[PDB]
DNA sequence: GACTAGATCAGAAGCAGTAGAGCATGCATAGTTT
DNA sequence: AAACTATGCATGCTCTACTGCTTCTGATCTAGTCGACT
């Protein structure tokens, strides 16, 4: 998967997608505008690089290259931002409805062969790769032309063309008064019929829930941190990639900008000599450390130098039992290796044969480990990590090895004595029970970064003018009122029982 | 540093506590100092940083008019510093809450975050403390089950949500905490089955020459008569080379 | 391929966090 | 046509109909410095919206906020307009000192008159509260309404005469309401128009209006000998006559 | 020949991630002076 | 015995540099059309 996602967001301009059926009701176009702003800021947070674009059909104006009638082009293919939200944002309401109709109308024609033809000409005119062609139909008219079939021969071909040519159709059927049926016009234009969307739908498709569930966590393709050599001895060599599953987030680099007119700064750092006032590059100043009462003086390249140990990569040092492995001795995050054969030839065999032979034996590969030149090496331990799959075969856990960093002995510090007092077992039982009590499942993605979180809605509500900032909720604070309500009076019988009378842990 | 704080257990049970740093990557304690050449001193060496905007004069800025912002798809937001503290995530600093109880399964090690391993005890001259935290490690090892729990270092540290596991050993017992990841921080990556494919499948050969491999390369031997694993290439006792 | 991201092409879509949630 | 001389303005009005561009231009072509934020050489930053960020300079006590209009006025009359806070959102502390001395708190002053529409502006400011219980404001109002030669006003001009309305069968006893037809009215136009009217005959009661039944004449008469102070007994045409001349008439001529 | 337009390769820019140093802030711990 | 100051540690933010992977852009090249000549 390498290029860019492309999305265009097709919304009917009929008027019967300007009707509500119920006063306390949101009209389909208001919906649709909704969920286009949704996605627009969902993909401003988490892919920026992407492209999107909005048109309109069926209205009284045209904005097109072709210069075709009743079909405006409201933003072509570019990268998202603030202006073309606030620019959607001028009809979400009613008086934006009237914005609307006043600005290109309502009511006319439409041909489907001149919007998918109108949407292929905005694709080609993209320069950057493109992985992905998407368009989404907002609509709510099963049968767009009943009247005509010569334009209906006209569209489906104009859809089968778009889907050789790799364009993915999707169908974001909306609330009708009778009943939308995909079956009768919309099962030929759509890339893929579900089994399942083939019955009279009621109410509008499910697929508006998820992308009006906005996502503010980046997302990061696939990439290698580096492509190393697992040497099992001097004349064995197989091609490896490593990978990092786990990486910490942060916030993005702030940017330094000008007070007056907010044009961005750029900040230089300079040394000079104070009794010359020459300036001095970073090759005419040595290195200094004052050990013993005296000074030792090294130059630049000989500091650099002194890192020099072996040459990058993974050195084979033997195997050993997991059980020597310890929990606690956690030093760094772990990565993911797996096998790359593009460099070599017959890695995969290799690899895959150890990685089951460790399996069988539970046994984890030593290994000395230099990730780039001129970095100490560390001690590494390889862990089989079998292929598990989760109940829809959806692939929860790769196969590959773990790599697990080794503590030095530098890296542990002396802990001070402290006498151990056992607990009686009435206490322990006690203490279980209340475990028992506040016991919960856990996963791997059922919490989020407050900071970040809070991060993104204020940079949201800043560039948008929002009233105020979206509170986000944290879900990492304790419950206390579902535990109090839940643990009962075992607290109390625990105090009791563990603290005398005049304690006072506060204090 | 000795880190007081209190384990909290809903809103009426608390246990003094106190928390080291075990497990860390350490650093060298001095670092190298930019010296002049000719005189070897560092007075006379002096290194500042300036602003100046993209134009051909090149004129500077001080750092009273210079601003934060922030990149918001194609535009840059501007974000003043005092305006983000007035809006940054405030939290009650030093906590050491218990989220909830979790099977030791649902944990693993592959998932663990951060740069550092703490070990909690109870407060020092303290014995009812030490009695609670005795009680909750042997409840978690007998029932085989974790503490997920939420640490703040301080006001101005971000909140972290890590597992803390029980440590008892034939002298002394405590809680040993690992930071665990958020839902950002994970990553989503596809990989390809090698058990299922036709053009990677070892043979019986290759699998007994890989058995044969792993048998000499053993770097663990079982005594017998004890029982008991021994460590011929214990790495933990090694000292780092780069200080060497 | 059920379960993908509507929004994000490529990549599988990660359902609310729930916190804590007591059995 | 330069009034300004080396000022320096930060704007940020969002929703307005004269949106910013126009009002920076402006202010370039009068002389004027633009900035898009603040500092400590600005002297007024402006916006004609409660957006955040306003509301972020409000919650630091460092600087003032003015509304669009100020600069609208300053155009219009091609001279510096002092300030006010009638033009203004936020006020930094210096600010808040300076108009402390000849502006009030709310926003009228004590060196300048007022008109209408100043006043209208001030009470504008001012919101509802509920310190006061009605007796006591009643008693405020009457002593107000006393004090300046103030007792001339023709819908207060039965401030002074609580009037006891005999619409009841059995005195002190609110459920003997009677469905008297031109006795509820009369009663009611009497309490609109400044009148006070008490369901119970206390002793406060000063004057008693009884309707074309005779009857309860005698029970009045008895009633107020134990009074401490005896009120008088009128007819229905002192009051329409009172209303149709709007001022008081003799009691004598309707005892 | 010359032009124009298609398709192929290699270097530079962007970006991600790591390491080193400094700063600031906060806090704790221990030695010296009165 | 109490207050001030030297020393150290833990953490967040920022400049600066360096290495590696991916994508975009400038540069190096064959087919179609018109024209020149003989």
């Amino acid at each position: 998967y390498s290029g860019r996602d492309s999305l265009i967001f097709l919304v009917d301009a009929s008027k019967a997608m300007f009707e509500s059926q119920s006063e306390d009701e949101l009209t389909p176009f208001d919906m649709s505008i909704q969920c286009i702003q949704s996605v627009y800021i969902s993909k401003i947070i988490s892919s920026d690089r992407d492209l999107l674009a909005v048109v309109f059909y069926g209205t009284e104006k045209d904005k097109n290259s072709v210069n075709f009638k009743n079909i405006y082009v409201l933003q072509e293919l570019d990268n998202p931002g603030a202006k073309r939200i606030l620019e959607l944002d001028q009809f979400k309401g009613q008086q934006g409805q009237k914005r609307f109709q006043d600005m290109m109308g309502h009511g006319s024609d439409y041909s489907l062969s001149e919007v998918l033809w109108v949407c292929a000409n905005l694709f080609s005119d993209v320069q950057f790769k493109m992985s992905h062609k998407r368009i989404m139909l907002f609509t709510n008219e099963d049968n767009p032309h009943g009247n005509d079939s010569a334009k209906a021969s006209r569209a489906r071909t104009k859809a089968g063309d778009l889907r050789d040519t790799g364009i993915f159709l999707d169908l974001m059927h909306l609330k009708k008064p009778g009943g939308f049926d995909i079956s009768l016009f919309y099962r030929d234009i759509i890339s893929i019929a579900e089994d399942e969307d083939l019955r009279v739908h009621f109410e509008e498709s499910s697929k508006l829930e998820d992308l009006l569930r906005k996502v503010r966590a980046k997302e990061t393709r696939k990439r290698a941190l580096s492509r190393l050599k697992l040497k099992l001895n001097k004349d064995i060599v197989i091609s490896v990639g490593i990978y990092n599953l786990v990486q910490k987030a942060l916030k993005p680099p702030p940017i330094k900008l000008y007070r007056e007119t907010n044009e961005p700064v750029k900040t230089k750092t300079r040394t000079f000599n104070t009794s010359t006032g020459g300036l001095l590059l970073p090759s005419d100043t040595k290195r200094s450390q004052i050990y013993g009462s005296r000074q030792i003086i090294l130059e630049k390249e000989e500091t650099e130098e002194l890192k020099r140990f072996d040459d990058p990569g993974l050195m084979l040092m033997g195997f050993k039992p997991l059980v020597l492995l310890k929990k606690h001795h956690y030093l760094r995050p772990s990565l993911f290796v797996y096998p790359e054969e593009s460099l070599v030839i017959g890695s995969s065999t290799l690899f895959s044969a150890l990685l089951i032979k460790c399996l069988e034996k539970e046994v984890a590969a030593l290994c000395r480990y230099t990730p780039r030149r001129n970095i100490p090496p560390y001690f590494v331990a390889l862990v089989p990590q079998e292929e598990e799959l989760d109940d829809q075969k959806i692939q929860v856990t790769p196969p590959g090895f773990q790599l697990v960093f080794l503590p030095f002995a530098d890296d542990k510090r002396k802990m001070p004595f402290t006498e151990k007092i056992m607990a009686t077992p009435e206490q322990v039982g006690k203490m279980k029970a209340i475990v028992e009590k506040l016991r919960f499942t856990y996963r791997s993605d059922s919490f989020e970064n407050p900071v970040l979180q809070q991060h993104f809605r204020n940079l949201e509500a800043l560039a948008l003018d929002l009233m105020e900032p979206e509170q986000a909720v944290d879900l990492t604070l304790p419950k206390v009122e579902a535990m109090n309500k839940r643990l009962g009076s075992l607290v109390d019988e625990f105090k009791e029982l563990v603290y005398p009378p005049d304690y006072n842990p506060e204090g | 540093i000795h880190w007081p704080c209190r384990l909290t257990i809903g809103s009426n049970l608390s246990i003094r506590i106190a928390a080291y740093k075990s497990i860390l990557q350490e650093r060298v304690k001095k670092t190298w100092t930019v010296v002049d050449a000719k005189t070897l001193k560092k007075e006379d060496i002096q290194k500042e940083t300036v602003y100046c905007l993209n134009d051909d004069d090149e004129t500077e800025v001080l750092k009273e008019d210079i601003i934060q912002g922030f990149r918001y798809g194609s535009d840059i937001v501007p974000f003043s510093k005092v305006d983000e503290e007035q809006m940054k995530y405030k939290s009650e600093g030093k906590c050491f809450s218990v989220l909830g109880f979790c099977k030791s399964s649902q944990v693993q090690r592959r998932f663990f975050m951060g740069n550092q391993v703490l070990k909690v005890f109870a407060a020092r001259d303290d014995e009812a403390a030490a009695v609670a935290l005795s009680s909750l490690i042997h409840a978690l090892d007998d029932l085989d089950m974790v503490a997920i729990v939420r640490y703040a270092y301080d006001k101005r540290a971000n909140p972290q949500v890590g597992v803390a596991f029980p440590h008892i050993k034939h002298n002394y017992e405590c809680l040993v905490y690992v930071q665990l990841p958020f839902m950002e921080d994970l990553r989503q990556y596809m990989f390809s089955s090698l058990k299922n494919s036709k053009k990677y499948a070892p043979t019986e050969a290759q699998l007994n020459a890989v058995d044969a491999l792993i048998d000499s390369m053993s770097l663990a031997k079982k005594d017998e008569k004890t029982d008991t694993l021994e460590d011929l290439f214990p790495t933990t006792k090694i000292p780092n080379p780069r200080f060497q | 391929c059920p379960g993908e991201s509507l929004i994000n092409p490529g990549f599988k879509s990660k359902k609310p966090a729930g916190g804590v949630d007591f059995d | 046509s330069n009034i300004f001389e080396d000022v320096e303005f930060c704007v940020m009005s969002g929703t307005d109909s004269q949106p910013k561009p126009d009002l920076e231009n402006r202010i370039a072509e009068f002389g004027g410095y633009i900035v898009q934020n603040p500092g400590p050489d600005t002297y007024c930053v402006i916006a004609g919206s409660e957006n955040i960020r306003v509301k972020n300079i409000i919650l630091s006590n460092k600087h003032d906020v003015v509304k669009p209009a100020w600069l609208l006025e300053c155009f219009k009359t091609k001279s510096f307009v002092p300030w006010q806070p009638r033009f203004m959102i936020h006020m930094c502390p210096s600010t808040k000192e300076h108009f402390a001395r000849e502006y009030d708190c709310y926003g009228d002053s004590y060196f300048i008159d007022t008109d209408l529409n100043q006043l209208k502006e001030v009470f504008s400011g001012i919101k509802n509260s509920n310190e006061q219980t009605p007796e006591e404001m009643a008693s405020l109002i009457a002593d107000l309404e006393y004090r300046y030669s103030w007792d001339c006003s023709p819908l207060s001009m039965f401030r002074r005469h609580t009037v006891y309305l005999d619409s009841y069968a059995v005195i002190n006893d609110l459920s003997t309401k009677n469905e008297g037809t031109r006795l509820a009215i009369k009663a009611l136009e009497l309490r609109f128009h400044g009148a006070k009217v008490v369901s119970c005959l206390a002793e406060g009661v000063s004057h008693v209006i009884i309707g074309e039944d005779h009857s309860r004449v005698a029970d009045f008469k008895a009633f107020r000998r134990t009074f401490k102070r005896k009120f008088k007994i009128l007819k229905e045409s002192w009051v329409t006559d009172s209303i149709d001349k709007c001022e008081l008439q003799e009691e004598n001529q309707y005892l």
